[PDB]
């Protein structure tokens, strides 16, 4: 069964580095294109970055375009998101999702469809 | 030119080769199905770093 498991959370303090893992397990990786989105504590959902089938990012937040940065690795199926400059905004949960169509299968190649949601991981920031 | 001589005596004689040439050239293999997914790599709409 379809699985996508995060990990790397955990207090740090602001002005520092964190490394989240994604990890998917049940199909066949190479034909989804992931993302990352981000759930403040209490609030609305909030897009931060993504990830299509060849590797290529597909451009990040307005508010947080400067530190994030995110990575791909199809041979260990695993997708991952450098974060720096860490500011106390920025605690909140964060699920990796994936997308729905599969890449030739029909314009344009695919992007929507956030469908499978693991459960995300609890990053917090304080002093 | 094949007895190797100028006279030649009253008789049969087997001398050559008749044998009939080909026309053109024949190629057979069936409907080419299979193609490799290289337009997903020069075509894709973003590569990687
Ligand atoms: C292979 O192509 C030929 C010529 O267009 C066509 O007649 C044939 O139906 C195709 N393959 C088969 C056996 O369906």
């Amino acid at each position: 069964q379809v699985q996508l498991l995060e990990s790397g959370g955990g207090l740090v303090q602001p002005g520092r580095s964190l490394r989240l893992s994604c990890a998917a397990s049940g199909f066949t990786f190479d034909d989804y294109a992931m993302h990352w989105v981000r759930q403040a504590p209490g609030k609305g959902l909030e897009w931060v970055s993504g990830v299509s089938w060849n590797s290529g990012t597909i451009g990040y937040a307005d508010s947080v375009k400067g530190r994030f940065t995110i990575s791909r690795d199809n041979a260990k199926n695993s997708l991952y998101l450098h974060m720096r400059s860490l500011r106390a905004e920025d605690t909140a949960l964060y699920y990796c999702a994936k997308a729905v169509e599969m890449v030739r299968g029909l314009g344009a190649d695919p992007e929507y469809g956030m469908d499978v949601w693991g459960q995300g991981t609890t990053v917090t920031v304080s002093s | 030119c094949t007895l190797k001589s100028f006279t030649v005596e009253k008789g049969i004689y087997q001398t050559s080769n008749f044998r009939v040439q080909p026309t053109e050239s024949i190629v057979r293999f069936p409907n080419i199905t299979n193609l490799c997914p290289f337009d997903e790599v020069f075509n894709a709409t973003r590569f990687a770093s």
